[PDB]
DNA sequence: CAAAGTGAAAAATCTAAAGCATCACCT
DNA sequence: AGGTGATGCTTTAGATTTTTCAC
């Protein structure tokens, strides 16, 4: 059976709060390397990947491989009834349609156990290729959530352009346009505060800002977020959840189609 | 005893007064022996005394002879009902009921009848009931009230010995009038021979069929016009009646006052049409008492046997009766006219016809065109255009010229509306419906259908099933309490939205498989449309293939190009009476609605029994979320609690003393509050699919009744069709002397078939009314679901060729290609029908109907009492084709995934309005801005050779009216401003029944009440016309609803009412434009423009017709996504798909 | 004559905010033994007893037993004008048309007397018995509010079960089946975060969850809530105030019709 | 060519949060001395006056008093993107149809350039003379946030009677007669809780309380609210934005017109 | 006592579920 | 000046009511 035990139970809540707003029905999986999920949205625009490694948990029990088609529109309502600092226990049986969630208080007294019914799902699994990204930016996650929530009031088309001066998040709309520049840190020694950039060639891509708002509900999950992009390649929104795992958000861009030529 | 003797003395006084009233107005008794021929006009249940000194009731039949003489015959009959009995013990219960009602019943006999609800009732098995015949109608009422608690007690018992064995009395609610018309076949508007041979022998009546023409009865059309206090509801306690105008058989007589009327009124001639003429001659009596006296003498001189008016039961007769009771002379003691128990006024000597009781039921008119002044337009084809309604009416009423004009107007219209539409149709009804013309005109359409079925059941010797009652707190199978039980009715979808003209080319996406199967279906389509449509060219067609090869060539030549831009053919494929024809195809009776246990109880449940039709329907139920345990708990706690007393300072009422209606009204509110507080919801809507069988072996009285009425309606419709063809022949040639004759005759037959259509559709509606003898849960839902299946299969067939546009539960509105075949003429050697015109789309739709929707279970008894139940295959569900229309305009909704249903505009080929259905133009009241916009914006939809130019012309009309609504009063006067922004709303109920409920109409009724008295609101049908104010900003619409009756009075009695509900005691402006909510009216017109023009233009790929009206946010998002050069890609397009896996349960 | 005065004037505001949503009208019953409130909700399945002791007031002087017709929604939205620390004084005549309640600040900077129109209705008095209870549980208010607001997301009927292991709050619905388990808390002895039970028989009942949500608006009344429950007796949600009596919510349990009956 | 800089970013955010629900569109008349703003209401009842001088600006550079037609809902959407302590810089060129709202982080790690679109319109102003106001009531805004929105729960049409003892606002409504009274009370003369009434003449003036709730959204903007009124003179509710500026509202007085006149 | 169905627009009000701007302790 | 949970003020999504057309 699948048994997981996580001490800092806040991360799981934020993981689900980051996945409630975007995916109505996702697909989960368990292997020996850890718990991984991979599913898309209804409009086939964003692919979502979350991998939690095995040794990051407090204790991990893996027997076989199970594919779990849980609805994520209802998981963080049976999981919203948890405190942040409580221990989270997940139990999934081998051949049963019940998923068991147990939360334990730090005073070892208040124990909340729940069962959730499971159902079938038909989701296209997509293989992830490895691509050498021409740009990598490592930004604090609060600033990236602030930047997407601030540009969301302007328009829905977001232009992510990085040149040698810095990174530009540009948006335009009926009330005007807004382009915000971020510069590289030089005298900041903190890992969670400094912003670093890696360059091969300056990139100019265009995305959907509503999906960037749906991505950034993982904001206090990690204090930093890594965005890597390349030409005609979907952008990645990598949230490095401590040493526990990582959360990747794949975003299909908007390039100009040469309709005349 | 003594009180019963004086009651009989009062009834004998009533009878002698009635016969004296009859003898005053003609109507002599048949005291002399002999034989007389008479045309039956009137019936009423009155009492009579025979030779045995017994007071019994006798319907006083009134007849009109050919020479003009009239007479009255009181046929004595004994009123009755039927009683049921548990077993064969029938003599002891009869003796027990005879030995304690020895002075109040007449005779008891055992009556064999057939009832529809018995198991095994088709083998020749009858259930024998018992007649109990009494002496008077009051005897019937008293014995019915005495023995009616035994009905409820013996029904509730389910687990003086000769008294409790009775199951259930039958046919007690049937009137003695209706009963005596049913029993001896004495129907109105027939010719009879009346033979009297003394008082000992009863008077004998026989039908006479050799005479078929109708006589000319004296028809009176009076209507009054009274001055009043300014802008008040009609009350007779203020002043008197100015004028009564009344016609005598196409000759109008008017009597006027002189002491208040200024000018001595001279004579004139009214000529609305050559058909409608009144040769007037006016009288000028000086006093109002002499006015009513001259009216009494002229009615007594003329002796009218039919008397018609405008709103006699509501305005006119109460006003004249209150005036008569003031002046001393009694309306009853003069002309028979007293208010009866229902508020209708029925003379014993005459006929009362309110034209509104025909218009509001049978005319199929909008309620906004229900008064006489607008039903004249819709029936007589003329408009009273007299004067302005304000200046020459509200303060210049001293002008007797104008007053007499209006008086003659309110009399010619009601007289000729009667003679042309109400007289022949209502007496053609009265020939089959067993009721007097007052009851035929006044009862509901369901009651008319019940009466027709009651004649057919008595002719088939079928006992009348008992009038069911509305069950309270019905329970769902799981246990929920049903708020309302419904079926899923007709299937309405609006598929496309926009203007579809036949002169603009539109894109078709037909698949070639449709034409591939149509190529082999052509021979069947033309054979079926030549056989089943007209029976005469069955095989006598000469050029059967000489047009069929051209049809196949035309159908297959443009099959090679399926995708094609071409002009369309706007075709209405309408079914003719689809609800009666589905009933007539499937033998759908509410008696025939049968279940599995009742079929298993039958003896004809053969293994190869071709006698069950298993068509399906969609049940629908809204129920409370509270369960059965909660229902039992709240019922117990309500039983424990004591109720307030009904009587003032009376004893307290428990649960078992209250009635079921009071208990249900308590439990509904007390459970709805618990549901809202404990379940977040009150009504859970569930749609369920269920199928029940139809017994095809059953008695066909319902099928025969609907077939007889459909044959009557189709006789009138065939007359309408041949006169429409005569009009089509008389058009496109020069004008002649018969074109107006053809037009008025086809209008009369269209009105006649609509008036018969109302009863014919009320045959379907009758199985779903409270208090129905033939109620059926299943039947009406089955007929609606079958019509839904028919129209959705027609949509499936059309969508493979062209584009279906508006699906209702009537037919398909669609566009078909121009190269599709059309109305072609077929020659035939028969002299009666040399040429037969047949359209192709109706033909292939009729072949789809013949292949799928035909009925091979049509067990019909060819010879009765021989079990020769042969089976036929009759369809009769035909898709009549309306002609290729010029255009069709459909609106669109303001939200995603929704469309405006039951709403479109269709124009005929000459640019005229063919259909304008569902809009707010024809609706009663509404905003006159919306009415003017929707009536003027569709004439511009025919202007333009392309969609952009068409939408530009429509935008020009809309922008012009928006520029008016924005920069109001550039040159636009205040009077037409006042009569432009008014909104009229009417309530069915009283204002005291609208307590603790907030609405604009309720608020302006309360405003009118606290303005000028509650006597405007104590009566129902209140018409309140108002505006929505804005001066208390932040208040809702209900708190800013303000009537228009406060901008007409004096400033000293209008400034207080201006400062009260505007929440501003310091205001000074008297202009309406400051008070008016400009933003609210801008939003209303903008929503109308968005529904008609701009959103359908976005769906037909036009940018924006009206730049002033903005788009909804979803449409703006879709337009911005389509406009820009950037595009959305997919992860499935960018990254390679690994493969679609399946994740199952663990 | 009516004169009353209490320094800790927030308690009236808390009990009126707790009684605003459930009951619409009430009857203030006055005596020398104790001041009684006895009102029923609009659905007539919940009974309310609010008792304020006479000696808990600083100044109290009443001459006879009086009845008062009052709607508690108007009384609650007129009592919410007071602060959290102002001193309340109550005043009335024998048969006046107004109820006088005055709020004075501790520094006398804001003296605020409120006069409202009473409504004369039928004053119904139903003497309920203080029946002995099989199970009582003295547990914090915020924890019970958390239990109700967490079970409201998953279901609509709460199966409250108690035994020697402690107390249990279960639910079921379209999301799944969950339960919250609390033990005896005998290892620690705290003055506010203690869950102490007293049982003569382990009895379980089912209750209405939105009614429990309306009941737990009396969370700032006290940090200790006594739930009293027995078989075929209504649940008593007793909030004990210091030297001011108690406020009890009575809820009829769903004793459903047994299938074997 | 016009620029301005503020280290304080919360002032413009709070002056847009308190003004969006009153006025939909207003014209900013920024002069060389500072930011002035007269604003008529959408329902044409009130006038709002702002006076922000250049002494609190970081750098000020204005040449001509330009009138910019800034839509308040759009600007409050865009000024939401500014931080609470972030540096706000607004820039306008000579032929700029747009308004360049630039936000700087306090860490000097971001530049957030927003171009908001402007449309041109012309209105007229009438000004206001200087009078002698009889009753000036300085009073803490945090208590007005508990007085006005709780007096509006019981009555709309309230009167303001003033005297030497203090000021009384009397709430007449369906609920009853609601009297609050505040005196001088200089026993503990605190700096911010100083209810001072400058009394010259007793005036009774009637006002509406939905409207008076609509100015009271500026309570986090200031620390105390002073309001001055006189005999048939419009009321001026004023707030003090630190040492930056002041925010004034012009309420036209409501007079209960007698039936006999 | 009499009273033909259902579908649907159109608007107006009544509720509750979220979205989002401030308070109950610790360096 | 940063970390958790309530608590109240707008905003919007449906639910419900009532005339009055369609079928
Ligand atoms: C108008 C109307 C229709 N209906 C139902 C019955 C009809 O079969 C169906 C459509 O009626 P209609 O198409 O309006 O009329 P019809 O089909 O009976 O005859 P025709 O088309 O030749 O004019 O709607 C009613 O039940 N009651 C009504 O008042
Ligand atoms: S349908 Fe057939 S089996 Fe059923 S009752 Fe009729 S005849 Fe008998
Ligand atoms: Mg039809």
């Amino acid at each position: 059976m699948f048994e997981a035990r996580l001490v800092q139970g806040s991360i799981l809540k934020k993981v689900l709060e980051a996945l409630k707003d975007l995916i109505n029905e996702a697909c989960w999986d368990i292997s020996s390397s850890g718990v991984n999920l991979q599913s898309m949205d209804s409009s086939h625009v964003s692919l979502v990947q979350l991998t939690l490694r095995s040794e990051g948990f407090d204790t991990y029990r893996c027997d076989r491989n199970l594919a779990m088609g849980v609805n994520l529109t209802s998981m963080s309502k049976i999981l919203k009834c948890a405190g942040n600092e409580d221990i989270i226990t997940l139990r999934a049986e081998d051949n049963a349609d019940t998923l068991a969630l147990v939360f334990e208080a730090p005073n070892q007294e208040k124990v909340s156990d729940y069962e959730m019914k499971l159902m079938d799902l038909d989701v296209e699994q997509l293989g992830i290729p490895e691509q050498e990204y021409s740009c990598v930016v490592k930004m604090p996650s609060g600033e990236f959530a602030r930047i997407c929530r601030d540009l969301s009031h302007i328009g829905d088309a977001v232009v992510i352009s990085c040149a040698k001066d810095g990174v530009k998040f540009s948006a335009s709309g009926e009330l005007g346009n807004g382009n915000i520049k971020l510069s590289q840190t030089s005298n900041v020694d903190k890992e969670e505060e400094a912003v670093t950039i890696e360059m091969n060639e300056p990139v100019q891509l265009t995305f959907a800002l509503r999906y960037l708002n749906f991505f950034t509900k993982a904001t206090p999950l990690s204090s930093t977020v890594t965005l890597s992009m390349s030409a005609d390649v979907p952008l990645v929104v990598e949230y490095k959840i401590a040493d526990m795992g990582h959360l990747k958000y794949y975003l299909a861009p908007k390039i100009e189609d040469e309709e005349g030529s | 005893g003594a009180t019963s003797s004086v009651s009989a003395l009062k009834r004998l006084e009533r009878s002698q007064w009635t016969d004296k009233m009859d003898l005053r107005f003609g109507f002599e008794r048949l005291k002399e022996p002999g034989e007389k021929t008479g045309w039956l006009i009137n019936m009423h249940p009155t009492e009579i005394l025979d030779e045995d000194k017994r007071l019994g009731s006798a319907v006083d039949y009134y007849f009109i002879q050919d020479d003009g003489s009239r007479f009255k015959v009181a046929l004595p009959y004994k009123p009755y009902f039927y009683i049921a009995t548990r077993k064969g013990c029938e003599r002891e219960v009869s003796s027990f009921l005879s030995k304690k009602f020895q002075g109040k019943i007449a005779k008891v006999e055992t009556v064999p009848k057939e009832d529809l609800d018995l198991p095994n009732h088709l083998v020749g098995l009858k259930r024998n009931y018992i007649r109990l015949s009494f002496h008077t109608v009051e005897d019937l009422v008293k014995v019915r009230k005495e023995i009616s608690p035994a009905v409820k007690k013996n029904r509730e018992q389910d687990h003086a010995d000769q008294l409790d064995n009775i199951v259930d009395m039958r046919e007690y609610d049937v009137p003695y009038h209706i009963r005596l018309s049913i029993d001896l076949k004495i129907h109105v508007a027939h010719w009879y021979n009346v033979r009297y041979r003394g008082n000992a022998f009863p008077v004998e009546i026989t039908r006479r069929d050799d005479l078929v023409e109708r006589p000319d009865p004296v028809v009176l059309a009076f209507a009054i016009a009274t001055t009043k206090l300014p802008l008040k509801f009609p009350d007779a306690e203020t002043d008197q009646i100015m004028m009564i105008s009344y016609m005598i058989d196409g000759q109008g007589y008017l009597i006027t006052n002189r002491e208040i009327v200024s000018e001595d009124i001279e004579d004139f001639e009214f000529t609305p049409k050559p058909e409608y003429e009144g040769p007037f001659c006016v009288f000028n009596e000086p006093d109002e008492a002499h006015l009513i006296q001259r009216w009494f003498e002229h009615v007594q001189e003329t002796k009218p046997t039919i008397m018609v008016t405008y709103n006699g039961d509501f305005f006119d007769w109460p006003f004249v009766e209150a005036r008569a009771a003031v002046h001393g002379l009694s309306m009853q003691q003069e002309i028979g006219f007293q208010k009866d128990s229902q508020g209708e006024y029925k003379a014993p000597q005459c006929i009362h016809m309110d034209c509104l009781r025909w218009v509001k039921r049978d005319s199929y008119l909008p309620v906004g065109s229900h008064n006489l002044k607008a039903a004249a337009k819709a029936k007589l084809g003329y408009d009273p255009v007299e004067l302005d309604p304000e200046d020459m009416c509200r303060m210049a009423t001293e002008q007797p010229q104008t007053l007499a004009t209006y008086s003659v107007s309110d009399a010619v219209a009601t007289y000729y509306l009667y003679m042309k539409y109400v007289h022949p149709f209502i007496f053609a009804l009265c020939t089959i419906i067993p009721m007097e013309p007052d009851e035929v005109l006044r009862k509901g359409s369901g009651t008319l259908c019940e009466a027709l079925l009651m004649v057919q059941a008595f002719h088939a010797n079928i006992i009348f099933p008992n009038k069911q009652e509305q069950e309270f707190n019905k329970l769902t199978d799981d246990g929920h309490v049903l708020d309302s039980e419904t079926y899923v009715g007709g299937h309405v979808e609006a598929l496309e939205s926009g203007v579809f003209r036949s002169d603009i080319p539109c894109r078709f996406r037909m698949n070639p498989a449709a034409f591939d199967f149509l190529l082999q279906r052509v021979e069947k389509t033309l054979r079926h449309a030549l056989e089943e449509e007209e029976k005469v060219p069955v095989e006598q067609v000469t050029n059967f293939e000489e047009v069929c090869d051209e049809i196949k060539s035309k159908l297959a030549s443009l099959k090679d190009v399926p995708s094609r831009i071409e002009c369309p053919l706007i075709y209405h494929l309408d079914v003719g009476a689809m609800y009666p024809n589905i009933i007539l195809t499937n033998r759908l009776q509410p008696s025939a609605m049968v279940d599995e246990a009742t079929c298993a109880a039958c003896d004809f449940n053969k293994p190869g029994a071709n006698c069950q039709r298993k068509m399906a329907w969609q049940w629908r139920g809204e129920f409370m979320p509270a369960s059965r345990s909660e229902y039992h708990r709240i019922q117990h706690q309500l039983e424990s609690e004591k109720f307030p007393p009904l009587f003032p300072e009376g004893p307290a009422r428990a649960f078992h003393e209250l009635s079921r209606e009071e208990q249900a009204k308590y439990e509904k509110r007390r459970l709805a509050d618990y549901c809202r507080k404990a379940y977040k919801k009150i009504h859970i809507t569930k749609v369920e699919e269920r199928l029940t069988t139809i017994c095809q072996r059953e008695n066909s009285f319902y099928v025969d009744t609907v077939r007889a009425f459909r044959d009557r309606r189709y006789e009138f419709k065939g007359l309408h069709k041949v006169w429409k063809k005569k009009l089509s022949a008389a058009v496109e040639v020069g004008d002649a002397a018969e074109v107006k004759r053809c037009k008025n005759m086809e209008v009369l037959y269209d009105s006649l078939q609509l008036a018969h259509k109302c009863i014919l559709n009320s045959f379907y509606g009758y199985v779903m009314r409270k208090g129905a003898r033939w109620y059926s849960m299943e039947m009406a839902g089955i007929v609606c679901f079958t019509g839904a299946n028919i129209i959705t299969q027609a949509r499936e067939l059309i969508e493979q060729i062209g584009r279906p546009l508006e699906l209702d539960t009537d037919g398909i509105w669609c566009v078909l290609p121009n190269s599709f075949p059309e109305n072609f003429v077929f020659k035939t050697t028969n002299v009666k029908k040399p040429k037969v015109t047949i359209s192709y789309p109706g033909a292939m739709l009729n072949i789809m109907v013949k292949e799928g929707f035909t009925n091979d279970q049509y067990q019909e008894l060819a010879e009765p009492s021989s079990l020769t139940y042969v089976t036929r295959s009759e369809n009769s569900i035909f898709f009549e084709v309306d002609g290729p229309y010029l255009a069709m305009i459909l609106p669109a909704s303001k939200e995603e995934g929704k469309k405006l249903k039951k709403r479109y505009a269709v124009f005929n080929e000459d640019g005229s309005l063919a259909e304008l259905k569902g809009f707010e133009v024809k609706r009663r009241g509404e905003l006159q801005l919306i009415k003017i916009f929707q009536s003027s914006v569709f004439e511009a939809f025919l202007k333009g050779s392309t969609l952009e130019e068409v939408y530009g012309s429509v935008a020009k009309v809309a922008d012009y009216w928006l520029d008016v609504l924005y920069s109001k009063a550039a040159n636009m006067p205040d009077s037409e401003l006042f009569e432009l922004i008014s909104e009229n709303r009417s309530m069915s109920r009283k204002l005291e029944d609208y307590g603790e409920q907030k609405s604009t109409s309720i608020s302006t009724a309360k405003r009118l009440a606290e303005f000028l008295g509650d006597q405007m609101v104590k009566d129902a049908g209140l018409s309140c016309r108002y505006i929505i104010s804005r001066k208390p900003e932040g208040s809702p619409v209900t708190e800013r609803a303000i009537p228009l009756a406060i901008f007409q009075a004096e400033p000293t009695v209008r400034k207080h009412f201006l400062r009260k509900w505007l929440k501003s005691s310091s205001l000074q402006d008297f202009d309406i434009r400051a008070i008016l909510d400009w933003d609210y009216y801008i939003e209303r017109l903008g929503s109308a423009i968005q529904k008609i023009i701009t959103i359908p233009a976005a769906l037909q790929q036009v940018k924006n017709p009206v730049p002033r009206v903005k788009h909804p946010d979803w449409l703006h998002k879709k337009l911005l996504e389509k406009n820009d050069v950037y595009k959305q890609k997919k992860i499935s397009e960018l990254f390679t798909l690994e493969g679609r896996r399946q994740v199952t349960m663990a």
